């Protein structure tokens, strides 16, 4: 925060990496029934 | 009697030339990923 540094071997930032690629696994998932919530009637909260 | 107490002694070296490429391929591994680094003595 100053410019009238002294002499000295200070310590400065550690320069953090940049990334280089992208590397992408699913495993090919398939998908789930989420229309089950609006195939049957619409449940009550005793019996949720 | 210097290399006796040296050597019975559980110390272990922070690389000052090349550890940063050997971590790079324990604690002075942990320097480089946590932002502390020790220093060589004068």
């Amino acid at each position: 925060g100053q410019f009238d540094m002294d002499s000295g071997v200070y310590s400065a930032s550690y320069f953090n990496a940049r990334s280089r690629g992208y590397y992408y696994e699913a495993a090919e998932l398939t998908e789930c029934d989420l229309d089950v919530l609006f195939k049957n009637d619409a449940p009550i909260i005793a019996n949720y | 009697l210097e290399d006796l107490l040296f050597d019975k002694v559980t110390l272990s070296d922070p690389g000052y030339m090349k550890g940063y490429d050997e971590c790079m391929k324990d604690l002075i591994c942990a320097q480089y990923v946590s932002g502390y680094k020790v220093l060589p003595p004068l």
